[PDB]
DNA sequence: GCTAAGCGCACCTAATTTCCTGACGGCAATCCT
RNA sequence: GUGAACCGGAUUGCCGUCAGGAAAUUAGGUGCGCUUAGCAG
């Protein structure tokens, strides 16, 4: 069973991710330049929004000596814990390790502290580095990491440290065709001068764009990477259906403060997954009557429609839920009266997720 | 034009991956022209146009653009001849045309004796049997046929 | 008899198939740089699906050390020019440290086409290997055709969530296998008053007109979305807006 | 806690952002064009204006070695002033250095005293100064807008080292865009010779770039971030929103208004206090459409209510009420007649509004905050 | 149930080329020795 | 069924977070749509 979530979301001149040049990141979709959102970006922002602050237990780190060394108030073992990851199999203050939080502040406190051997110790912390994977955001991001064989003492073995992934994110396209645009920009100097310049004078890219956004939650791999918990992996499909429709990347939003917030979720259960991104193959061209958002709408429910008189099995009917705040923009607005249960309300909406998953109520988490 | 094929095999066990790279050729078409006794040609012709194996072009993942019995069997003496009668069909108005024209034919033993020059290349791709795995060699010879100096 | 299946599926930007670099696979036509998913990649992708787990199993299907496996299938040729792209990605520390980014700063490689796949499967020596079992080569034949309509190559698919189904599938039953790949020796340019899937469709179907000018196929569109010619004339045998529908035709057009 | 401030005003025909080649700012929200007004321009009238003169003392300046010789008096030392800073990681160019240095206007007297001594060698006097000016944070412009400092590496001391020189922004400021189709005017302007002589002709013909449009501006201020920026001082923290949001109200940017006097005052004002930013910029997706039975502020209003209603309705239904104030001169502009419940209060003033806003956040008379004053 | 014609002007003069920022992080594979 | 039959480059990743094109301008000068008529035995 996975959980579908595509999100019609228009935004606010911004420039929410950018390359090295700085120009907001571009792709091409049926032939015509669209504005993407790398899905990298969306990931992080629910990793880090404050609807994740109860379900981020792992941690993506390098310097992961400091992180031990700083659970501790007086006890100052920092070389000894350099060195123990050095002889694990990093090299520099090394690779980037995905794993928890407080499992490696414990661990790495009651076996790296101890006066005792070296080489055993270094594999009882790669014993716990491997084990470390009660985190929903490791089950939600997945992981892997294989050490230099090279660096690597013989004495040190690794169990399996693959993590498969239970979320598929899709980069952001525009349903329309991408308008960069060039904002051009002075630093004013205070002290007044005899020439009366700017400081500095550069050029900022922005674009502003109408994003499709696709997500995919394998619910049975989310229960399998956090094992019989099945109470948190419903905690964490509902925190991250919270956190990808109310938070938006963390771009140059001090300047573009585009924090709009999607006009249409729509969440599908099925067995298979399918990306709706060929509904905007033609770019949408925005005419006098409707608005962009109103014709995205629309082209993406003419694409639903042709899908489920398309590819349909009738053994496994797909139900899906569509939200929209307070019922604005529907979905067959014309003629496709097929959606019943329309909501208008996104707590509405997490809980008929949860109820249609199982058993699940958004207080029921409040019990550990 | 270079594919890198990877190959998991079989997957006690062991992460083992063969390694292999493919050399293709794109945007290539060729004409294979065969001489023989006239029944055995039509009855090759007849086959084809009745193929009952999936046919393909060297390797199962080639399939043929273009139908194999698109020019029909015909009697002309020379391959020469065969080769310059057929008109060179052009994909649009103004497009470069190949002013040179590889070309392979075999080579003709005539009478008894008379053996290939040290200039002759040399083909293995005559196969008889695959234990051991033998091509006898075969000897290539190269021609030119150039279009707009036997024709007005 | 033989039978054809032609597809014409666009792409999410992802990236699907890989070579040693990182690059998507690419390959060159009609004097234009294209696209490419491999042979090889489909056909994984078409095993180790879960739609057909829930003779001897495993064997008539893919042969295993003869065999002479009847299925083959031709590598996805862009309709289009390939655009590969730049990924610039950074990994964050997401702690407070003396400096700033810690990832690979790596450049990951994508490309979104238009491809043209081709499947050819012979009905004979699929029953050849079956025992006779027609019954039985007729249901695995609709298996591999909902599986190769449903499934895409697991690339990665992670970051780039391409999903998407193709647009139209045409089912022919010509005597000799031939292969559409050069309806697009043309690229397909996009104008202002059509759209890429349509304008291949549209390329697919001009080049199905012609040369037949100057036997019978089964066209398939979800919802008849993309119509291969709007005519009455003898064009297409059937036009088939339900998948299942169109394998059922299949079925019993072959038994 | 978040202070979210929306506002609806529209402007007379004017140019008060303009590129290199002198059009008015434009922008591609919802596939039609808009009329732009950049977040920086907003943010230096707000900095640059006489409600937020007290709360001064962050300067951006490139001349650091003319305010350390003018602190310092007539005591010379420009020069060895300016190899100081050389050595501690802004090369100058000509007499100024290369790049801008944001720092608080009252630690320029100790810069000037560290220069000033001869026991101090120089090496020891970069690394003063470069304690001293990355220390510089106090400044509440500073606070709000934040700073990055990045030293030449390689033109730098080898024993300097550096400490943190990044402030968080406690202020978001989006750019400022039409609700409607905007459409630029061109003027053609001609300058006259006062003196006859016999051409009879004109001193320069040239081309003029104007548009007026009614805008939405969204301002976003964190309360914990200003209050931590400014190291616990709640006091400063409710003065400098008090009067960002009087400022905010009441000025204008300053570009091109001799020959356009676009002054006009925001003709509605919603201030929403929330834990997650919002903005409704979506609301004017549909470009505003001017009908004769209506106005085009209204208009702009009545779109506005009806977004911020549907969010409400669909977003913000939980345990904990979004509690917003709605600000219109007099009650001009109400909100949607269909709802008349979307704002907590109607206030009909700036001031009172101003004090209702600082009673919510955590108590505070604008009297006692405007009271901290040095003289 | 349906009246037409003649006539429509020239342009001198079009401003100011280095005011432009720095830094940190960039495999892990060695797929019959 | 001929360098061909068995054949995935598989996974982890926000650039993030500095910024007023501003101080200059009268399109100023010229002019008749104008000659014809019963909605009535």
């Amino acid at each position: 069973m996975l959980i579908e979530i595509h999100m019609i979301q228009n935004h606010s001149p911004a420039n929410l991710n950018r390359d090295d040049l700085g120009a907001p990141k571009t792709c091409y979709f049926g032939g015509v330049l669209r504005s993407r959102i790398s899905s990298q970006c969306i990931k992080r922002s629910i990793r880090t929004s404050n609807d994740f602050k109860a379900l981020l237990g792992g941690v993506r780190t390098r310097r992961l000596a400091d992180l031990i060394q700083q659970e501790a108030g007086e006890t100052e073992c920092w070389k000894k814990a350099q060195e123990i990851l050095n002889k694990c199999g990093f090299k520099n203050t090394k690779m980037l390790v995905f794993m928890s939080k407080d499992k490696i502040k414990d661990l790495a406190r009651i076996v790296l502290d101890n006066s005792l051997g070296l080489t055993e110790a270094a594999q009882q912390v790669a014993n716990v580095i491997a084990q470390a994977t009660l985190a929903p955001d490791i089950a939600l991001c997945g992981r892997m990491l294989e050490p230099n064989d090279k660096d690597k003492d013989k004495k040190v073995k690794w169990s399996n440290t693959t993590v498969e992934a239970a979320l598929q994110v899709a980069h952001a396209i525009s349903t329309h065709i991408a308008r960069p645009e060039i904002d051009y920009f002075v630093a004013a100097d205070d002290v007044p001068g005899e020439d009366a310049g700017a400081g500095h004078i550069g050029e900022s890219m922005f674009a502003s764009a109408c994003f499709y956004k696709y997500f995919s939650i394998d619910w049975e791999q989310l229960v399998k990477n956090l094992k019989g918990d099945t109470n948190l992996a419903a905690h964490t499909v509902g925190a991250f259906l919270l956190a990808a429709a109310k938070t938006n990347p963390s771009g140059k939003q001090n300047s573009f403060a585009a924090h709009n917030y999607p006009d249409g979720i729509l969440v599908e259960f099925k067995n298979s997954p399918i990306s709706y991104a060929n509904a905007f193959v033609r770019p949408v061209s925005v005419v006098k009557e409707s608005d962009l958002v109103e014709q995205s709408i629309g082209q993406l429910s003419n694409y639903v429609n042709d899908i489920r008189l398309g590819y349909y099995d009738e053994q496994s009917p797909v139900i899906g839920f569509w939200f929209s705040p307070n019922n604005r923009y529907p979905l067959g607005y014309k003629h496709s009266k097929l959606a019943s249960r329309n909501i208008g309300n996104l707590n509405e909406l997490v809980g008929a997720v949860l109820d249609y998953i199982g058993g699940f109520k958004w207080e029921e988490v409040q019990k550990s | 034009w270079w594919d890198f094929h990877t190959v998991g095999a079989g997957q006690k066990t062991r992460a083992e991956t063969l390694l292999s790279r493919r050399e293709y050729l794109a945007d290539a078409s060729f004409l294979v022209a065969l001489q023989g006794e006239p029944e055995l040609v039509a009855k090759l012709s007849a086959a084809l146009a009745k193929p009952v194996w999936a046919i393909y072009l060297g390797r199962k993942s080639c399939p043929p653009s273009r139908p194999v019995c698109e020019h029909p069997p015909g009697f002309y003496n020379t391959l020469e001849e065969a080769l310059s009668a057929v008109p060179l069909q052009k994909r649009w108005h103004n497009e470069p045309l190949p002013q040179i024209l590889p070309c392979v034919m075999d080579w003709i033993p005539g009478y008894d004796g008379e053996h290939a020059p040290d200039d002759a290349e040399i083909h293995y791709d005559l196969p008889v049997s695959f234990q051991p795995p033998r091509h006898l060699p075969r000897f290539v010879i190269r021609r030119e046929l150039v279009v707009g100096e036997d024709v007005q």
